[PDB]
């Protein structure tokens, strides 16, 4: 052990007394009961480091002696070192900032609460629901698996974080009413803040609190879609999206390495947007200025002015991690400004400014790969290179290679060497498999559609997220907000595609029975954002499935906007991206919480929106589809020999689009079918809204595609 | 300052809204075909001398549009939900009407064109074109001596007309006297600039609306002799302290 690993693991276990109190195993408070748990665990297996780490959960007279009894020489630590490690972690616990039956209340809707369960994307979707007390049994079953895992863990921050994440994710860090913060997040943030204070070179201070000894480090990529899309195949396009992820990780892990920090210091890293808490020593800002420049120079040489990385940082004090009358949002706002300016000075860190086959193999070797190894660039097996490291694909049979191993969609290392640092990375990587073992193609997906053979595209984004995050008070609140948000796209979109959460989703607009292996391929999904292609009819339905899943996942408190596209399978990817983009930021431009279902004619009188409110379209489908649509590409049959009355309404709606004030569409109008459309709706004219006829095309045009 | 607006009334649709390099490129070619390469040399001399052309911008009726200066981007804070959503729609706007351009230069409150008088239709077969609204089109600004306008720019534009016809009027932009200026042209910067958007063609160009501090840009001659226009068309711009 050295002081730096002790201060990390220190703040990372300070409040592990909470789960053991709430189990009722010892007879004390969390600080006392936490001390007993780790000492009892230390003796079991026989690793004395846990008895060193038990001092954190607790005039200074008694404590100096309890430190002395644990001979500090043993772990190559000074007595005076450990005393700071303790005091440092004590301050950290306060900056990241009552029954014992209370559950974790949802950061999205603090009115609703999470049922006690362990983070597993395979089983069930976390839905904030009715407030239920968690039994002291569930906490005991928790504390034992938790005890069994710490027994086998290698006692580095990267082996401890994952097991604290798996079990303590759905636990209230404090058992107050409307408590928003996951315990794991409070633990990783105290470890982050504590280690930052250490590197800042401050000790025995009660100084670091009211002096700018910290750094907020927000890194943001500009022109992500100008990098991923705008290509000359899907296998490739996925490796583009996958290559962007490794580049970002190569930069983050480099920052953590050179500043001497741990993954706990990563507040978030999703959608190519990463934040890091760190020391404000000059060596740090020098090490930062070195990295930022060497990274940009690599990006320029490798891709020209297509992909830029805007990295900025602000000197921040302990005050500004907390609220006084909201300083934390204020510190993030001043930093977002530093970024906006750096994004208007793209490649300004180059003075010489004003004077890939590897992805195909990566795209081909993509189905059976567990992760990648972060080695030096010149090393055997290196398939792709980032600015700072070569990346070695890690396959089911082979050994991993390198200082860091990046492993996909698990929080358990598996069989990786004891010395190798474990880096869990989650990604929404669903894809329909071919007759061949490889991922499907635009052609095959398009062929597998009900009716018309178009490729389906949807670009989806969360409405007013920036506002939601700037309303967070403390680092730990942002951490829970960040992680839960990111895990919906990176974790659960996979399950939502598979056909899970049937009861939570319910009856959505649909054309066929939901398949077992759906014709869907995820391109990008992470940090409030997703791009997904597949059979148009399966893509159309998934839009409503994802919107409902998200409605339930949030407390009906956050909304999506989605743009849908139904394209000729031969249309190039860059043209598809611009149209769904055009359709997405239209759906946002026409208000938010709405979907661009299909392209449409309309009056340009500024009273007629192309986009539909999710609830508006869902009502229209429920109303009209069942009268005219039987399912699986077949009509009601009363309609057989009358597929013509539907086309006639689309022509009647067109003479409402010619002029909505001309009362001829009343003249033109079995007639039972659609009685809502024959009358000249009056409240609509009073309220200054479109006539019912204007809206129906959204349903009919989708049915007529399914039936052709 | 007061300038000559060269109005291009289109006789059909356009492929590009041309920017300063391609405008000079076209005028350079026309003057070769009319007066030989002695006239091209006299034109480069006038331009290296202090004469400037802007990039082409849209006009609709008696409404001239100009490029949104990148100066306002970091100053947009100068409600909660009213703020974010507008601040993005401003950040996406690529043009302002003359009146709101002159306000944006002085960091006073301004507003956006609700309709831009052109749309990029891209018919499949695939390549694209630009459809102009009624009595709408594209124009560019000339600053410098009248004798250079009459004897080079005017003849060249008429020759290039023969897809459009050409008429020109006097136009005035009020701009703050300042250390800092916007370019109404895409430029090859000599000094490193203040605020900018890169623009790849192979040359690395500063975009229209970029902010420079006393940068005249420069011309580049090369062999394939051809001159490449990258001179700044500066108007003084008030900057926010950041
Ligand atoms: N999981 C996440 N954790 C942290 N930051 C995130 C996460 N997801 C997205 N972000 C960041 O939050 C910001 C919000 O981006 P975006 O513009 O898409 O949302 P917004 O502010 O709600 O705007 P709009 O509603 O107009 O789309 C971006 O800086 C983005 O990178
Ligand atoms: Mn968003
Ligand atoms: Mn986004």
């Amino acid at each position: 052990m050295e002081i730096d690993e002790l201060t990390a693991l220190g703040g990372l276990l300070h409040d592990i007394g909470k789960p053991v109190q709430r189990a009722g195993l010892y007879s004390g408070d969390h600080s006392t009961q936490g001390a007993r748990f780790l000492r009892d665990l230390a003796e079991n297996t026989g690793r004395a480091e846990y008895e060193l780490l038990s001092l954190f959960s607790e005039n200074d007279e008694l404590m100096i002696r309890r430190i002395k009894e644990l001979s500090p020489e043993r772990f190559g630590l000074t007595m005076e070192d450990v005393l700071n490690a303790l005091w440092i972690v004590y301050e950290a616990d306060n900056l990241a900032s009552p029954q014992a039956s209370r559950p974790l209340y949802s950061v999205f809707n603090p009115g609703k609460a999470y049922p006690w369960a362990e983070l597993d994307f395979e089983k069930e979707l976390p839905v904030p629901g009715d407030v239920f007390s968690i039994r002291s049994q569930d906490y005991r079953e928790l504390v034992k698996r938790l005890w069994e895992e710490l027994s086998k863990a290698k006692l580095r921050s990267d082996r401890l974080l994952p097991v604290l994440e798996k079990y303590l994710t759905f636990v209230s860090s404090v058992t107050s009413e409307g408590n928003i913060i996951s315990l794991y997040d409070h633990m990783r943030m105290t470890s982050a803040i504590a280690l930052a204070m250490l590197r800042a070179g401050c000790t025995a201070e009660d100084r670091c609190r009211k002096e700018k000894r910290f750094l907020l480090i927000e890194g943001d990529f500009s022109g992500i879609q100008d990098f991923i899309y705008r290509v000359s195949t899907l296998k490739y396009l996925r490796a583009r999206s996958a290559y962007l992820e490794l580049i970002g990780w190569d930069v983050v892990l480099e920052i953590l390495s050179r500043l001497g920090l741990t993954r706990a210091n990563v507040v978030f890293n999703a959608g190519g947007h990463f934040m890091i808490i760190a020391q404000n020593t000059p060596d740090a800002v020098k090490e930062l200025e070195e990295i930022r420049a060497k990274a940009v120079e690599w990006l320029y040489r490798e891709f020209e002015s297509d992909l830029y990385l805007a990295i900025e940082w602000e000197p921040v004090s302990g005050r500004e991690f907390g609220r006084e009358g909201n300083l934390f949002a204020e510190a993030r706002k001043r930093l977002k400004h530093k970024l906006t300016v750096r994004k208007l000075k793209r490649f300004g860190e180059i003075k010489g400014l004003f004077e890939c086959n590897r992805l195909v193999s990566l795209g081909g070797n993509l189905p059976k790969l567990l992760g990648f190894g972060r080695t030096a660039k010149n090393d055997a097996g290196v398939l792709v290179e980032g600015p700072f490291s070569g990346f070695v694909p890690y396959l089911q049979g082979g050994r991993p290679v390198g200082e860091q191993i990046l492993v996909k969609n698990t929080l358990n290392p598996g069989e990786i060497p004891e010395s190798a640092q474990f880096v869990p990375y989650f990604v929404a990587d669903y894809f329909k498999k071919d007759p061949k073992g490889g991922v499907a193609t635009f052609e095959e997906l398009s062929m597998a559609s009900t009716g018309t053979r178009r490729l389906g595209v949807m670009k989806g984004d969360v409405d007013r997220l920036g506002e939601f995050f700037s309303s967070m008070d403390s680092p730990s609140k942002l951490a829970t907000a960040s992680r839960f948000m990111d895990y919906f796209f990176k974790g659960y979109i996979g399950a939502i595609i598979e056909g899970k959460f049937g009861y939570i989703i319910g009856d959505v607009p649909s054309l066929r029975d939901w398949p077992e292996e759906p014709d869907i391929v995820v391109v990008y999904a992470g940090g409030d954002d997703f791009f997904i292609v597949g059979a148009w009819d399966q893509i159309f339905e998934l839009a409503f499935r994802v919107r409902r899943a998200f409605n339930a996942y949030t407390g009906g408190k956050l909304t999506l906007s989605v743009g849908l596209g139904y394209f000729d399978e031969r249309t190039p990817i860059y043209r598809m991206a611009d149209v769904v983009s055009e359709r997405l930021d239209t759906a946002k431009d026409e208000g938010r919480n709405r979907v661009f279902v299909v392209g449409r004619s309309r009056p340009l009188d500024g009273k007629h929106k192309l986009s539909y409110e999710w609830n508006h379209y869902e009502e229209l489908w429920r109303t009209y589809a069942p009268r005219i649509y039987a399912g699986n590409g077949r009509l009601k049959g009363k309609l057989e020999s009358k597929k013509g009355l539907l086309w006639k309404l689309l022509e009647i709606r067109e003479l409402y689009v010619r002029d909505p004030n001309d009362v001829r569409w009343a003249y033109l109008t079995l007639s039972d079918l659609f009685p809502e459309l024959v009358g000249i709706d009056t409240k609509a004219v009073e309220r200054k809204e479109p006539q019912p006829v204007y809206w129906v095309d959204g349903v009919l045009k989708i049915v007529l595609m399914a039936v052709r | 300052p007061k300038f000559i607006a060269v109005k291009l009334i289109p006789k059909g649709p356009f492929r590009d809204i041309p920017r300063a390099d391609t405008l000079f490129g076209a005028i350079g070619n026309a003057i070769s075909a009319i007066h030989g390469q002695s006239a091209v040399e006299e034109l480069v001399d006038a331009f290296v001398g202090g004469a400037r052309i802007s990039s082409a911008f849209p006009y609709s009726g008696d409404t001239y549009y100009l490029p949104k200066p990148l100066s306002v981007e970091p100053a947009l804070e100068g409600d909660e939900e009213e703020r974010y959503t507008t601040a993005k729609r401003l950040r996406k706007a690529k043009y302002l009407d003359l009146k709101n351009f002159e306000l944006a230069l002085r960091l006073r409150p301004f507003t956006i064109p609700e309709e831009i008088p052109y749309a990029r239709v891209d018919v499949p077969r695939f390549w694209e074109e630009i459809r102009f609204r009624e009595k709408s089109g594209v124009y560019f600004l000339y600053s410098g001596p009248r004798e250079v306008f009459d004897g080079y720019i005017a003849p060249a534009m008429r020759f290039l007309g023969d897809l459009f016809e050409v008429e020109f009027h006097e136009m005035k932009i009020d701009a703050p006297g300042s250390e800092y200026s916007v370019t109404l042209s895409n430029a090859l910067p000599t000094k490193t600039p203040v605020l900018w958007r890169l623009l790849r063609k192979r040359m690395t160009f500063i975009a229209e609306g970029s902010i420079v501090k006393n940068d005249p840009g420069g011309m580049e001659r090369l062999e394939l002799e051809v001159y490449v226009y990258g001179l700044t068309f500066p108007l003084g711009v008030e900057l926010p302290e950041g």
